């Protein structure tokens, strides 16, 4: 999180916060409210995200449900839903925690390893992202759509 | 044209805002009056030649208008005033229905003043004929819509004049 | 002892004055936290 | 660059702009015959001629009682000084101007409407208080006219006009406070004695 | 509104106006309290049926919210709920003036050079509207849901 | 007295400022507005005895000021209550074509107050009518120089108040 | 006295008005430079014997006043210039406080003037203290209420002089 | 300027203003664009063409920035270069506002007197206004420059 | 004529003349010969305007053809049109003069005198003048027809 | 209407005189640019709708004109506009292909300024619109013919301005 960056630099330089360091801390904590907000609202809007974004992933996208794709049947179209979920809840995380510490550690690291084992389509998975990006966008007010599509473009990013 | 309605519609539509209490208010206000307007209009329609004598005989006739040099002077040009005098009294009820006087500012007053210049028409008696079917239709109609009647003969007379 | 009265205007002085032109902008201008659907079919203008 | 700039920054501009002699002094017309040829100059001259004396407020009631005078001046029958002799000479101007007032300001009304001063000082109270008493507006007015003051200021023809006296002492001031007075706005004397 | 439709038939040919045109605005000036109820409802649910309307209307054809679509984008995704907001407007306009004359005026001559020239899909638009009658009629009573089905199903039948 | 651009020109040298961007647009926004002003106090020449006549009717006569023991009456007060009332329409003139009030304090609202209070006139009635010649001049003028007559108009009045 | 919002207020209480928008964005503007004054008010306040005895020594001392025979010759009138000049920084502070001149009006400027001819006090000298007064004030408030503070000690000097 | 004159003789009759005055006052506002270039341009280059009027002037008449001259050393030759700055800001004071009212109530009537008093030679001050006219026309087109120089050439006569 | 009153205002401080008046000569010469387009247009139309504007007078004004009227009879009527032709000329004349100099001396000063001691009512022929004024601006271009109906304002307010 | 080549064959019909050098020279003239002309206004109307909605897009709407209170607000108004546009663009064309702005007067300048002013319509902001036309048409077509297709459209723009 916020405070995490802010100690692990202090450490890493050898002295105390800085009082800029402070003033970011001070912000982030007055910011926690709506923060949370933004996160009940993602999580109570959690599967209209997922399945719309699902649909229009697909009409993009329409060979990944195909004879010759990584999502061709019904449970392997389960499989890419819970996918988004689970980058749903990761973005709801980056959005609670304040920066992409969990997202990173959870879902980037590694996650074109465990896609290239599997064969399945990176840049579908990213196609997924955006749509599931502009879902949420749908549901919040504009600077709270901003916040989030901040952590959506950061995980569309880092999923290349 | 517009109505009150209508008027009150595209008074809303022209700041982009939905009908909130004040605009619900003046259409209930019109919505209240709806009866007195109906009947007045009904006895209007079915008296309409007699107001039509009425006002002539109060306004215009036995005068110098009627003799030779006039203009009313000439069946011609007494079947002309006659008619006009039927034709601002069916739009003055159009006007009273509509709660609107953008009717007649539109297929009525529009050129009339600067036509009746150019024809000699005497607009003096114009407004005294006008006044005159305010008064018959104010006593025909009764206490229901005399006021509302008359509003609109006025505003015709105000506009000539 | 005679009333005093006023000469200099209080919106004429440089605070009060740089103050206003800034309430006119952002109310005119800018947009804020409702839904851009909502945001994006505002008349700016009342009865023009 | 900055020996140029004002020291003391001038926070309120135009609370330094009024400073000095009044714009008045430099902001109005001076009107003479010899330049005001032909019909449309002429009747500024005239209508100038009619607010110098009568001080712009009983002035704009004149509509045609004096008709006779103008067809003589604009038929340089007369001159300029012999208009505003004849102006003077008026019931009008009897009327408004010495008929209200006592008999010293109305040497202070006829000396800021023929000379367009107050008065200089003690002795020259003396010298036209002691005449207007014993002869009238008549032989005022005719000293007046015809004195040194009124020769070299505006000669033959030239409306008499505002002054604004430097010398002598009090004398602007006092012609000031009458300059800035609307007729019946105050009726102090402002030089007594 | 029905004064309009009433009056300018009448002036049309010539007459004052006729018993049964007399007898349809007492029907509509009784129905008056009622009417302004009913529109009252909508404008309180103003925000709230467009954003159910959305919905399912991106259910039905995603495509235009895909990378070829017409409302591929944020910003473009918030001008079509604009314009189904003005549409719900218009309906409000129509439900309480009792005819079509402002929705007429204000949002269907022309309509389908609007969108030619915008190249935005007017059978998709129907949908959107349909959309929003469902809502609608979700949050009425059965009297007034019919009521406001009359001018949510005029408003579709001109869209096409 | 001042201009707009004899104002600037004057708050400048005060300061011992070359005219910078600030002065510059403001001498701009004063000229782009300069026809306006003139074709406006043309029409208010060429109108002048109406729009007293006009703002006399609607706020002085027909009252107790032109009846004996009011202020106006007799004809010597009635003509000089309207020889004020078109000092005030001529100064108001001057004002909107220079585009500043400095000739309005210096010229008639010095001793003014208290000159009315020697005399005896009435300052609410002064301002009833200045405010009468401000709806006519708005009505002739048109929507281009309306608010700009009348905050001239304005400024008679509330330093009148 | 009478600050903004009191000026406000007595202004439309003066016409019996409800207060309407123009009002509000008076009382809006008025509100947002609230910080401001107080962070200046304290400065100022902190800063008040430094601020007098700077302007003191660039205005006043070190010449024919402070020698034989100068008006601020003598203790008993060097302390009563210096008790003076924290009067006029005082009245300015509550001045920049209330942000109307009003209070400077009331509680300072009446009388002061015939007093200092008075008394002999030199008027062109106490003019030039409270304009060094005025320099170092706007040193000190930083750039956020500069002008407002030298408004104030400008409408004093305008006021004296 | 121009509108003050027309209103002091309007006033002095005691009259409104006549349609001469009207169309003066047309032409004078139609010319504003022009002039406010004009002041501009000389606004932009006070630094140059001071510098070279001083350059100017003393090539002409090294006497005065002689021992016995009146602007001899430094804090001598700063206060001539200041009024050669004074005499231009009024020159595009002038220009701005179309005749010389305001460099005549500013910077002529007495200054034969103040000149006097400070016994600065005043037709050497005239020869380092005229450099400064040269300098000036030199950095204007053709129309632009005779327009200026007119306002040059009225101080050069007015200090004579 | 613009001439006239530039000489005539120039030798009032007896001096040549300033530029702004040099730009005024090269105006009203710019503008002569439209001047004298529009005034040939006008006196082309000479009798239909008089004749027109005599009937919208009596139209307006009947009183003055009444028994108790200043023109009552017919060689009174004839001498109110050859009035109101003298009043045509004396436009036509400002128009090419482009001063208003002769219509003052001529037709102006001591009309009131004129029509006092002929008891004709002055705002009666005012009334005239404007009929005479919407008749002539009838067949003229806008810019032509602006140009004409300033001169005839002139002629409706100076007979006040 | 007319093109380069009727206009010199009027022209020299008036004088009734057979073609020389001069007329022979300026029908070379238009001959040899024949060829661009007719590529050009085969891509102006292949890119012809493509041309009014990126001309749209950049000068029209996004403003108040599309939003409540705009002309060309409502699906009426704005197709009305659109119409308006095609129209320009098609005489544009034609005006470039005869070589001459006859047409462009005849058919298209006349009575549009007053229509304009009678219908409300924003005369500066159709005139910004026929400039972005213009651009589009230049950058479309290439630098063959791009100062005379841009001609004609600061022909219609002039016009209507
Ligand atoms: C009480 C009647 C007065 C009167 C009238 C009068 N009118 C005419 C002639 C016309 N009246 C009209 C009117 C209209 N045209 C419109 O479009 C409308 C509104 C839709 C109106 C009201 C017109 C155009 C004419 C001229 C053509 C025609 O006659 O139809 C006349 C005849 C005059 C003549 O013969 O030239 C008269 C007499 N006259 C009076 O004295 C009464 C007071
Ligand atoms: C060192 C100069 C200081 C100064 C002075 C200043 N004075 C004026 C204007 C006037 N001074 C007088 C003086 C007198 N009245 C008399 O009777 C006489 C003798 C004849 C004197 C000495 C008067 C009457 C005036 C006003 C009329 C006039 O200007 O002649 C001015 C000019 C003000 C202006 O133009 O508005 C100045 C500058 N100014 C300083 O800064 C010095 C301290
Ligand atoms: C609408 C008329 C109101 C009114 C007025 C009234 N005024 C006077 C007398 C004077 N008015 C003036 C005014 C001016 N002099 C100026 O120089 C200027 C500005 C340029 C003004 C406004 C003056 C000086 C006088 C006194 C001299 C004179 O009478 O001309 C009077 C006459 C009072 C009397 O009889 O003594 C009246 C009646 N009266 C009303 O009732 C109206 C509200
Ligand atoms: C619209 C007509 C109005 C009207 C006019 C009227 N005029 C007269 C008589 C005369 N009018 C003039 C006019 C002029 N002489 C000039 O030099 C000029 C300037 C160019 C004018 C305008 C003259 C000289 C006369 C006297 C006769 C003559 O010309 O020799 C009359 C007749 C009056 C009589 O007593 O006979 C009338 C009626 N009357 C109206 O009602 C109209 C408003
Ligand atoms: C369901 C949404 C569909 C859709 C729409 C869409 N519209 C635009 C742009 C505009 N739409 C309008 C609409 C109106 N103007 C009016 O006066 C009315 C009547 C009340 C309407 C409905 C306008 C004016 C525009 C232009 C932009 C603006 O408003 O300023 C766009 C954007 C197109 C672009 O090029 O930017 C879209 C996408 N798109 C879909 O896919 C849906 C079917
Ligand atoms: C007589 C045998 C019949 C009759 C007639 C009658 N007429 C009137 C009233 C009017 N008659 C006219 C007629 C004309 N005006 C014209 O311009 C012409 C053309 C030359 C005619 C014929 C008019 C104008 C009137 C109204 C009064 C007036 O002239 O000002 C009446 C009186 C009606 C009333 O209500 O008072 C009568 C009785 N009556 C009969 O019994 C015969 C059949
Ligand atoms: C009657 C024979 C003539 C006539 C007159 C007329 N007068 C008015 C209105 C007013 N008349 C006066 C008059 C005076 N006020 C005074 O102090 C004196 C001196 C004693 C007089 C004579 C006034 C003040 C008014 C205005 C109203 C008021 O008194 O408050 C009118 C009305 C005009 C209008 O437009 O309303 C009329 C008609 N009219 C004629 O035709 C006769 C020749
Ligand atoms: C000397 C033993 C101590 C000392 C003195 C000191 N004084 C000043 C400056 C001033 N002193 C005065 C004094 C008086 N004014 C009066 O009217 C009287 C009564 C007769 C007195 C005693 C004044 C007015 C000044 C200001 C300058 C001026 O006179 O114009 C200074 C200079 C302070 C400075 O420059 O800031 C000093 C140093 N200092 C010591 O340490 C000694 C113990
Ligand atoms: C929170 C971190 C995290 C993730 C993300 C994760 C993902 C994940 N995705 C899986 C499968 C899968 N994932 C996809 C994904 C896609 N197919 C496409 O066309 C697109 C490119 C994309 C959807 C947009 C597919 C097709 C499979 C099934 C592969 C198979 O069955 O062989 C599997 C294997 C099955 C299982 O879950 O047991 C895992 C573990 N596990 C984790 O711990």
């Amino acid at each position: 999180s916020v405070l995490t960056k802010a100690i692990v630099n202090a450490d890493a330089e050898a002295r105390y916060l800085s009082p800029g360091e402070l003033d970011r801390i001070k912000s982030f904590v007055a910011s926690g409210e709506r923060r949370l907000r933004i996160a009940q609202t993602l999580t109570e809007a959690r599967e209209r995200i997922v399945k719309q974004a699902g649909d229009q992933l697909f009409q993009i996208r329409p060979d990944v449900v195909s004879p010759g794709g990584n999502a061709y049947g019904e449970k392997m179209t389960a499989l890419c839903l819970r996918d988004l979920d689970y980058y749903l809840r990761l973005v709801t995380y980056g959005i609670v925690a304040g920066d992409v510490t969990p997202i990173e550690e959870i879902g980037i690291i590694g996650v074109k390893e465990m896609y290239n084992s599997l064969q399945t389509p990176i840049p579908a998975v990213a196609e997924g992202v955006r749509a599931m990006k502009n879902v949420a966008t749908s549901l919040l007010s504009g600077d709270d759509a901003a916040e989030a599509g901040f952590y959506f473009d950061y995980l569309v990013g880092a999923m290349q | 044209m517009q109505d009150a309605i209508t008027a009150v519609i595209n008074n809303y539509d022209v700041q982009g805002k939905y009908l909130d209490g004040a605009a619900l208010d003046k259409l209930k206000a019109y919505f209240t009056t709806g009866a007195v307007r109906v009947r007045a209009a009904a006895v209007i329609s079915s008296n309409a030649t007699t107001i039509i004598k009425e006002a002539a005989a109060k306004a215009l006739i036995y005068s110098d208008l009627t003799r030779p040099g006039g203009n009313m002077y000439t069946t011609r040009r007494y079947a002309a005033c006659i008619r006009d005098m039927d034709y601002f009294l069916r739009y003055a009820t159009y006007a009273m229905l509509a709660g609107d006087p953008s009717i007649l500012d539109e297929r009525v007053l529009n050129g009339l003043k600067e036509t009746y210049n150019s024809l000699g028409v005497p607009i003096a008696a114009t407004v005294g004929g006008i006044q005159a079917m305010k008064e018959v239709v104010g006593g025909l109609v009764g206490p229901d819509a005399a006021k509302e009647a008359s509003i609109y003969f006025d505003y015709l007379s105000s506009g000539l004049s | 002892f005679k009333p005093i009265r006023s000469k200099m205007d209080i919106a004429s002085m440089p605070l009060v004055q740089a103050a206003l032109k800034e309430q006119q902008a952002t109310k005119t201008a800018l947009d804020m936290s409702r839904p851009m659907f909502l945001e994006l079919g505002r008349s700016f203008k009342g009865a023009d | 660059q900055e020996l140029g700039t004002p020291i003391n920054e001038r926070s309120i501009p135009e609370m330094y702009v009024n400073q000095g002699v009044p714009a008045l002094k430099r902001q109005r017309k001076v009107f003479k015959q010899s330049q005001a040829t032909d019909r449309e100059s002429f009747d500024a001259l005239v209508t100038a001629a009619y607010v110098q004396v009568f001080d712009k407020d009983i002035a704009s009631y004149i509509r045609s009682e004096f008709s006779a005078l103008e067809s003589r001046l604009r038929n340089r029958e007369t001159s300029v000084k012999e208009f505003v002799r004849l102006l003077g000479f008026s019931a009008l101007y009897r009327k408004q101007f010495h008929d209200r007032y006592p008999n010293t300001k109305v040497v202070e009304f006829a000396f800021k409407h023929f000379l367009g001063r107050a008065v200089k000082n003690q002795a020259e109270l003396i010298k036209y208080h002691g005449l207007l008493g014993r002869k009238g507006i008549k032989a005022l007015i005719g000293a007046l006219v015809d004195g040194e003051e009124y020769g070299r200021l505006y000669g033959e023809d030239t409306v008499p006009s505002w002054q604004f006296p430097t010398l002598p002492a009090a004398n602007y001031p006092n012609s000031v406070e009458l300059y800035n007075r609307f007729t019946r706005q105050d009726d102090s004397l402002v030089v007594p004695s």
